[PDB]
């Protein structure tokens, strides 16, 4: 039930507009590679899973 | 979360890690 | 007595150069700016 | 809300952002979220109105 986000969870930390740029941001991101907690879906009655820092 | 009462999906936790973006000429992020 | 050689071996070695110095100091200018800018 | 004016140094204020300069027709796209505008300088660029 565990298995590697390659790359995901990149957002955009901020409503500016830039162009063309190599911008640096320190802030909650989901780790590369991670070990994300895989389910599957086909307890599966009651998943409750907890909020620690914001879930992707 | 709940469902739709009568598939390889995640769920991941969120750290305070820094990262480089790469914005493109469309303003969006490229890599 | 080997004018042939000079003229041949000025197209190749031009050749091979088609700028570490120079590229340096034009980075190094604007490094500093960016410094200056981002204070 | 006061009227556009072009091609003149003013003292904008969009959406409580402050700052002064003179405002240009641009070509550039936006985002539909995205408001500010910005360089490698870390200066505003863009706004719309």
């Amino acid at each position: 039930a565990y298995t590697n986000s390659f790359t995901r969870g990149v957002y955009y930390p901020d409503k500016v507009f830039r162009s063309s740029v190599l911008h640096s941001t320190q802030d909650l991101f989901l780790p590369f590679f991670s070990n994300v907690t895989w389910f599957h879906a086909i307890r599966f009655d009651n998943p409750v899973l907890p909020f620690n820092d914001g879930v992707y | 979360t709940l469902l739709a009462l009568h598939a390889a999906y995640y769920v991941g936790y969120l750290q305070p890690r820094t990262f480089l973006l790469k914005y493109n000429e469309n303003g969006t992020i490229t890599d | 007595e080997n004018q042939k050689l000079i003229a041949n071996q000025f197209n190749s070695a031009i050749g091979k150069i088609q700028l570490g110095k120079l590229q340096n100091v034009v980075n190094q200018n604007a490094q500093a700016l960016n410094t200056l800018v981002k204070q | 809300s006061t009227n556009l004016v072009k091609n003149k140094c003013v003292n904008f204020n969009f959406n409580g952002l402050t700052g002064t300069g003179v405002l240009t027709e641009s070509n550039k796209k936006f985002l539909p979220f995205q408001q500010f505008g910005r360089d490698i300088a870390d200066t505003t660029d863009a706004v719309r109105d």
